[PDB]
């Protein structure tokens, strides 16, 4: 869960920095980002890279230890 | 008159070895 | 020296200045409050931070008596003479006026009194304890001590009455380094081009004296540029910004001077293919270190670890070299099995020392080559050396995730056997993203071929699309072998042509014939078994989906 939220924040900062760079460029030729809040799309496209930390073998071993 | 003296003798360490099994 | 010399530690300057001046300028106010002020302080931190500089500044500015004691100076050869010297020093300080004692390098005169085995030292520390506290302890005097290892002091000495307040003069911040640079460049003549803000941004780990060394080196470079004596050259030196860039590209922080890496010269254009992985690495390394305001705006810490895994020679160490050379953060290149030792606990001691250096000179990047060598599964080995490997992997687990500060440590691991890694390392928080580095495709093989042929002359009509279409299962190492064979055949042709010429420039390019006849022995290194193994590992990772 920490990893997924961290990836979402990383995508959000990427969006913020590219928006700021575009704003600076158009100023060359106020709000800092189009939205200071993390959007639903950030979660939507940060879900493609998460995994599961513990395999079923480790889970089974821990379950057996709990049973015994 | 008296006098003092310094002394530093030695130290002893412990090592770690590897063993081989035959299953 | 004064208060305009010590820079980058506002809190410590204010704390020491008030403690030393206010009780010696308005004693009536402290009689009105009722309690006496703190009277003993120990300055501690890494070397070259400004402890002795602060002592010098206090001595110069405050008009009271000042007595200085270097550590070993007290001891003498005749029996019971060191304690006589300490008593004489304290009496001299007390008798004349209110005074400030300064004890430099207290670690030499204040051991732990528990691990020591001498006699005179234990009596000197006991005499110090009695002088600092007891019947007729001290009147209208203040004691400052300086140390590099506060843990090497007996705790009985660091209690209220002897040394009550502990000031921590640690590594500066970006603003601190900028202020120190501004202090150190206040007397030399600078050209207008110099911009100290960028220089302070790029000085990622320099502390105190490091900045001074940088300035000195830059000046020396300027001196050896306009010396190839008349006042014409005596005037108009003009330390350019290029001098500072050269000195910064040459020097490294003294903390990492122990583990300075050999200067390998690669660049990002040297890495063919893997464009998206290169951009991902750029994104994960440069954003936390250059843009912390946005991360604190969202209120989350950054991602740190990463693990490359794939067939041998796909370019893992190449990516690591690129990171080492073309990134502003410091680099600690660490070998896998180098850190092991025959003794008991020295492996974990070395690991702790390495990570202490990394966290000291932050932001830092540490490269763990062949992570499966030291971080394997736990308890699998029946016949072991006392579980030394188990303790090593546990030390890594706690050091990469424990009661630490999580300031800036970027761990990159590189192993081609991702099944032998302890699953406790693969969880997010330690190595949170696993990047597979697959075999290049045709558009990546062409890019690689251009990457290694960017310093080579070739025949104008030599097109590499045929070579790319012809290598199918090859890797970057295999393409390297092909180019090396072609070059060696070219060298042979040159040598025989020169022999013919001297029998009684011949070749300026690698011919198509050279490539074609060096492609005879071309070979794919990775077998189908290994490729299927890696594909199965990736599909097992995706099986969670
Ligand atoms: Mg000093
Ligand atoms: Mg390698």
């Amino acid at each position: 869960l920490l990893y997924i939220v961290q990836r979402a924040a990383k995508y959000a900062i990427k969006d913020s920095i590219e928006a700021h760079r575009q704003h600076e460029a158009e100023k060359e030729v106020p709000e800092v980002d189009p939205v200071p809040y993390i959007t639903k799309e950030h979660f939507a496209e940060a879900m493609k890279t998460a995994k599961r930390s513990v395999s079923d073998a480790e889970l089974r071993r821990y379950e057996a230890y709990s049973q015994q | 008159a008296a006098a003092a003296a310094a002394a530093a003798a030695a130290a002893a360490a412990v090592a770690v070895a590897v063993a081989v099994a035959a299953a | 020296v004064g208060y305009d010399d010590i820079g980058g530690c506002r809190k410590q300057m204010a704390q020491i200045r008030e403690m030393v001046e206010l009780p010696l300028r308005h004693p009536q106010l402290f009689k009105a409050i009722g309690i006496k002020p703190p009277r003993g302080v120990l300055m501690y931190g890494p070397p070259g931070t400004g402890k002795t500089l602060m002592a010098r500044a206090v001595a110069n500015e405050t008009g009271a008596f000042f007595f200085l004691i270097n550590g070993p100076e007290v001891m003498s050869k005749m029996a019971g003479e060191s304690e006589s010297n300490l008593r004489k020093a304290f009496e001299e300080a007390e008798k004349n006026a209110p005074a400030i004692i300064f004890i430099d390098e207290i670690d030499s005169i204040a051991p732990k009194r528990d691990k020591t085995n001498g006699e005179v030292e234990r009596r000197v520390v006991s005499q110090l304890l009695t002088l600092m506290d007891g019947m007729k302890a001290r009147s209208n005097v203040v004691v400052i001590a300086a140390t590099n290892r506060p843990n090497s002091i007996d705790p009985a000495l660091r209690r209220f009455g002897r040394f009550d307040r502990e000031v921590d003069i640690g590594i500066p911040d970006a603003t601190g380094r900028l202020e120190v640079l501004r202090i150190h460049t206040k007397n030399m003549k600078l050209a207008d081009d110099v911009d100290l803000e960028a220089l302070a941004a790029e000085t990622h780990g320099y502390v105190g004296a490091d900045i001074a060394s940088l300035c000195s080196e830059a000046a020396m470079q300027q001196i050896r540029e306009k010396m190839d004596i008349d006042a014409e050259v005596l005037d108009s030196l003009g330390v350019t910004m290029d001098n500072f860039r050269f000195a910064l590209g040459n020097s490294n922080p003294s903390a990492l001077r122990e583990t300075v890496v050999e200067s390998v010269n690669v660049t990002w254009d040297d890495v063919g293919g893997l464009d998206e992985i290169k951009e991902e690495l750029k994104e994960t390394v440069e954003y936390p270190v250059l843009h912390p305001d946005q991360y604190t705006k969202f209120g989350l810490s950054p991602s740190k670890g990463v693990l490359f895994y794939g067939p041998p020679g796909t370019g893992k160490t190449l990516l690591a070299k690129a990171v080492a050379t073309e990134v502003s953060a410091n680099f600690i290149s660490v070998k896998g099995p180098e850190l092991l030792s025959m003794w008991y606990g020295e492996s974990e001691s070395n690991i702790r020392d390495i990570f202490d250096k990394a966290r000291a000179a932050a932001p830092t990047v540490v490269f763990l080559d062949e992570l499966d060598s030291i971080a394997k599964a736990r308890g699998g080995s029946l016949g072991d050396a006392g579980g030394a490997s188990d303790r090593v992997v546990n030390q890594l687990l706690t050091e990469m995730d424990g009661m630490n500060a999580k300031k800036n440590v970027f761990v990159i691991g590189a192993t081609n056997r991702p099944d032998q890694i302890d699953p406790a390392i693969l969880r997010p928080g330690r190595l949170d993203q696993l990047i597979y580095v697959p075999l290049p495709d045709e558009n990546a093989r062409l890019s690689i071929l251009n990457a290694q042929l960017r310093k080579t002359p070739l025949e104008p009509g030599l097109e590499l699309t045929a070579i790319a279409k012809a290598t199918q299962g090859f890797s970057g190492a295999d393409l390297l072998y092909i180019v090396q064979r072609a070059a060696k055949y070219a060298i042979k042709d040159s040598i025989e042509a020169h022999r013919q010429h001297e029998a009684e420039d011949p070749v300026p390019y690698i011919t198509k014939e050279h490539f074609a006849e060096a492609m005879k022995t071309a070979k794919r290194s990775v077998s189908d078994a290994e490729l299927r193994r890696y594909e199965a590992y990736s599909q097992q990772m995706k099986a969670s989906r």
